[PDB]
């Protein structure tokens, strides 16, 4: 055995009962992927993607403080997900690529297809494209890493494509902006975002939902559609589509998201669960409550957002946790969820249990209006920021792996941590 | 809000010393501490942002460190210029919070106050009261308490002090004493003196003789 | 070069509403994200009152004051205002206009580091039922008693003014060496008692001319008093 499969079919029963018992028992599993191990350098900008018993990983290592440090290394790797022997899954890396200049690579994203990962990624000499947006050249790079490297074989193991032809429509720029994507047949879909000049953004403020929000003004979401109300651009999430069956390697197409539940363009994720794609979008604006759901159509993109009333994200100012009313802000965090059962929608993710600060990461199995069960991944006072969760099967048992950026209690340096959590069957 | 307990509230070190002010946070603010310096009758100046980053144009002797809950600002070599109340700003969650501030003073040696007496104003006498003034000037320490032997009657509480800050060139204080009597009280004694107590060990006494 | 300036009454009656207005010169309010008002009570730590969005209607207030505080803006003038109702004597303080700076490192990490990069000079507001009153200025005339033979000290006694805020300058700013203006402590009448002295060479008396140049903002006063042996 020792083989990891995607969640498909009727997995072994999980606990469907809301409980307080400490039935979730996480495993720290980051020791077989030793890339993370470090002593005080800051590791940031994490990427974990899993598909079909393989995975993609990435981080950026900066010398100095996590916020003003200097980029030292960019690592983009791929490997296999296997049972280490005790019926616990763990990541083992097979192929690593180090970009020549770390200061050019931003906002990578990964999609698996037929024994390769493709990591679409943004190239910028002006800085972070989101922060210095009007000057970003707009260029994109496509790396392709083989999950099964072959000895003395080049252009199979690693291959770089320059995307000359970008179909952007009305947008000036498009960009990978999310960890994970899906494959459908021969075509790859990356979570992406588009930069649209605000004065070309057609919106009626009569469409802003100010119901039960006395203190909210109708322009608010029209304004909060960019990082500042002034912003030359607004951001709109969607997908970057890449058809491998296309003759040339140049063309990549943008697909915008529906105007349902529109929220500022956010780090997003499209993934496969139990037979359909589910789409998640981070909340960086007034709609703090989690937004993710089944994908009715990938192109055009329309997402059946769950009316979740229990899961949210922290926010320091003007958009704290549990805010459902339109306001101008650009704050939040990427804590995604991954569906485990669709018959009853039960999903798993690591969320920060705080109103304002980014502390107390908690692994949480929940339905729309209720949280079935929790397990705290660190002390309640522990500061952590971003969580990426993916779930799969191991001997038909549902397992998740969550990457959690966690801060040292004494150092203030942050490092990614890898937890494996088995969803139990029994509620005792 | 997140409370910032700053300490020590006051401090005094010689030039060329290392000063350390520290500041703790109710919760964890990872890297979100700003260190400010404010000088009398001026706006605050930002010295350190994001816990450890000197802002451009700020001397290298200022340095900052943090653990998430404890944050320490260090002035490596105190200079006369660096005398100010220094403060914390947690810039993470709103309401933003400031430390209570700490007053860095400078120690100095061998300063002797030059004492001056100012007789009542002739324009003030027509008004009603008389405010005899004495001036202690460019001296460390600040304590040069003034005793007025009004004539030869000892006076307590018929006079109040007013003491300047620490000067940024020579690190000396000044102190002004103002004795308010009435006009009628002023005329009869016709004898007024301010005595000074300082580290001069001469008990110097300056006199004034009405008209 | 962007700069702020506070304008306000200096004294507010107890139990009535305080108001202040900041004028922004050197740039438009619509260029910066958030602007804020913060205050410092005397002998006490800085407090943050709240912010207004630069180009949006949004406001956030410190919950110690949220019930009483209203922060408004006038874009046509580049002004923004503070209104703090039902003032207690606990609200005596120096009030600072200020603007906010946000540092970001990654566009997939919207957690700005906040602080304040530009400040006003600050305005003191006193919360007292008393009634304003301008100063009188009398020459602390130099004498043999105030002359050391190489240094002579002369001054101005500023008296009977409410409230405390006043400005002084020797020869209208040109004389700044050996000048010392003392911190007014509460005078027994309740008005404010400070002295203002300067040390000058004792052989330059009579030949040179010195002027007090006192100013009282709450009751408009521009004294130009002179001192002579
Ligand atoms: C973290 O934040 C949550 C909720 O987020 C915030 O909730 C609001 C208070 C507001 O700040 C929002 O903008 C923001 O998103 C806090 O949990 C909330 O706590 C409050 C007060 O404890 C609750 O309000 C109460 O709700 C009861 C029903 O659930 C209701 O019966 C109560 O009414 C009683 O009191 C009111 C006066 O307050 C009175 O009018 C009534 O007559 C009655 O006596 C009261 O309204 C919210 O429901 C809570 N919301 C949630 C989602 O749990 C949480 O406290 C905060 N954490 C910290 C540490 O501050
Ligand atoms: C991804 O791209 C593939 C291939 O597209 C190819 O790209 C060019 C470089 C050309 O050289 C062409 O060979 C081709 O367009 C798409 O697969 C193609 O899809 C089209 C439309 O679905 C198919 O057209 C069919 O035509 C036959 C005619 O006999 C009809 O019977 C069919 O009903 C249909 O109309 C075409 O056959 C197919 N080509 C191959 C090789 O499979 C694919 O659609 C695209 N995917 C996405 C998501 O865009
Ligand atoms: C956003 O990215 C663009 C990319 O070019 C930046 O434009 C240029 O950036 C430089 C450095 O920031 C500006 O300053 C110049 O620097 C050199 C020294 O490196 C100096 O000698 C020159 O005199 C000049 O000052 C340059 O003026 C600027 N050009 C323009 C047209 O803006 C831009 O600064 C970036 N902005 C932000 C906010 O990130
Ligand atoms: C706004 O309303 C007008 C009036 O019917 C309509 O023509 C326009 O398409 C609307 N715009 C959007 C974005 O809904």
């Amino acid at each position: 055995s020792e083989g990891v499969s995607n969640l498909v079919g009727l997995p072994n029963n999980i606990c469907l009962q809301k409980t307080s018992n400490q039935i979730l028992k996480p495993k720290l599993i980051s020791y077989t992927l030793p890339v993370v191990g470090q002593s005080g350098t800051c590791i940031t900008d994490p990427l974990l993607a899993m598909d079909e018993g393989y995975f993609a990983y990435s981080h950026l290592e900066k010398i100095g403080s996590c916020s003003r440090g200097v980029s030292k290394q960019r690592i983009i790797g791929v490997g296999e997900v296997l049972d280490r022997g005790d019926e616990v899954p763990s990541l083992f890396m097979t192929n690593v690529w180090t970009p020549s200049n770390p200061n050019t690579v931003y906002h990578c994203s990964a999609v698996y297809n037929n024994e390769f990962y493709y990591v679409l990624c943004a190239v910028s000499v002006v800085g972070d494209p989101i922060l210095n947006s009007t000057y970003w050249s707009g260029s994109l790079m496509m790396t392709r890493l083989a999950v099964k490297p072959k000895n003395n074989g080049e252009s199979y193991n690693q291959h770089q494509f320059a995307l000359r032809n970008i179909e952007k429509g009305k947008y000036d720029k498009v960009m990978p902006y999310g960890p994970s994507g899906i494959k459908q047949g021969d075509t790859l879909y990356f979570p992406a975002v588009g930069f649209l000049v605000r004065t070309e953004f057609k919106y009626n403020d009569s469409n802003c939902p100010i119901a039960e929000c006395q203190y909210s003004k109708p322009e608010n979401c029209r304004l909060s559609m960019g990082i500042r109300p002034n912003s030359h651009y607004i951001l709109r999430s969607g997908l970057l589509k890449y058809n491998l069956s296309d003759e040339e390697n140049s063309k990549i197409v943008f697909i915008e998201i529906s105007d349902q539940r529109l929220s500022i363009g956010s780090p997003s994720k499209i993934y496969d669960s139990l037979g359909q794609p589910v789409f998640y979008q981070a909340s960086f604006s007034w709609d703090t409550m989690i937004k993710f759901g089944d994908v009715q159509t990938v192109n055009p993109l329309v997402v059946n957002w769950r009316d979740n009333t229990v899961i949210s994200r922290p926010g320091q100012s003007q958009c704290p946790r549990f805010n459902k009313c339109p306001e101008v802000c650009w704050e939040g965090v990427y804590n995604d969820a991954f569906l485990i059962d669709r018959i009853n929608w039960i999903s798993a993710g690591v969320f920060l249990d705080s109103n304002q600060t980014a502390e107390n990461p908690v692994f949480t199995v929940f339905k729309d209006n209720e949280v079935l069960y929790r397990a705290q991944l660190a002390s309640e006072d522990t500061n952590a920021q971003k969580t990426i969760t993916n779930c799969f099967l191991l001997k038909n048992k549902i397992w998740c792996i969550s990457l959690v950026e966690i801060y040292d209690t004494g150092d203030n340096v942050i490092r990614p941590k890898l937890f494996a959590v088995k969803i139990p069957e029994q509620c005792t | 809000d997140i409370q910032m307990t700053q300490s020590p509230s006051s401090l005094s070190a010689s030039v060329g010393d290392r000063v350390t002010i520290t500041c703790r946070a109710s919760q964890g603010i990872i890297d979100y501490l700003s260190w400010y310096q404010q000088k009398p009758g001026k706006a605050p100046k930002l010295l350190i942002s994001t816990a450890s980053n000197l802002e451009s144009g700020v001397p290298s002797r200022f340095s900052g460190s943090g653990s998430g809950t404890e944050f320490t600002l260090t002035i490596s070599s105190l200079q006369p210029e660096d005398f100010a109340t220094y403060s914390c700003l947690q810039g993470y969650t709103t309401p933003y919070t400031f430390g209570q501030g700490t007053k860095v003073e400078i120690k100095r040696t061998v300063a002797a106050p030059s004492v001056f007496i100012f007789p009542p104003s002739d324009e003030q006498l027509k008004s009603g009261t008389a405010s005899v003034v004495c001036l202690l000037n460019n001296f460390y320490p600040r304590e040069a308490k003034v005793q007025w032997k009004v004539d030869n009657a000892l006076q307590s509480g018929n006079s109040q002090e007013s003491v300047t800050e620490q000067d940024s060139k020579d690190s000396t204080y000044s102190l002004s004493s103002t004795l308010t009597l009435s006009k009628a009280d002023y005329e009869k004694h016709k004898v007024y003196a301010c005595e000074v107590t300082h580290q001069g060990l001469s008990s110097p006494v300056t006199k004034s003789f009405n008209r | 070069q962007v700069q702020l300036q506070e304008s306000g009454p200096g004294v507010v009656k107890p139990s009535e509403t305080l108001s202040l207005t900041c004028a922004v010169s050197g740039g438009s309010i619509s260029d910066t994200y958030r602007w804020s008002w913060i205050r410092q009570p005397p002998g006490k730590g800085l407090e943050w009152i709240g912010y207004i969005y630069g180009s949006a209607t949004s406001t956030y207030y410190n919950p110690s004051l949220s019930s009483r505080v209203t922060i408004s803006k006038d874009m046509s003038k580049n002004q923004f205002s503070l209104n703090l109702n039902s003032v207690t004597a606990a609200d005596t303080a120096v009030y600072y206009c200020a603007r906010d700076y946000q540092y970001y490192y990654s566009g997939s990490y919207p957690t700005p580091h906040n602080w304040f990069d530009v400040w006003g000079p600050g305005v003191l507001v006193t919360v007292s039922s008393a009634s304003t009153k301008g100063p009188s200025v009398f020459p602390l005339a130099p004498s043999s008693k105030s002359t050391s033979g190489g240094t002579a000290a002369l001054g101005c006694l500023v008296k009977d003014y409410f409230p405390e805020p006043v400005t002084v300058s020797w020869n209208s700013g040109a004389l700044t060496s050996g000048v010392h203006t003392f911190p007014a402590v509460l005078q027994s009448s309740g008005l404010y008692s400070l002295s203002s002295v300067v040390t000058v060479p004792s052989s330059g008396l009579g030949t040179q001319t010195y002027i007090c140049n006192v100013n009282h903002k709450p009751s408009n006063t521009k004294v130009d008093k002179k001192v002579e042996p």
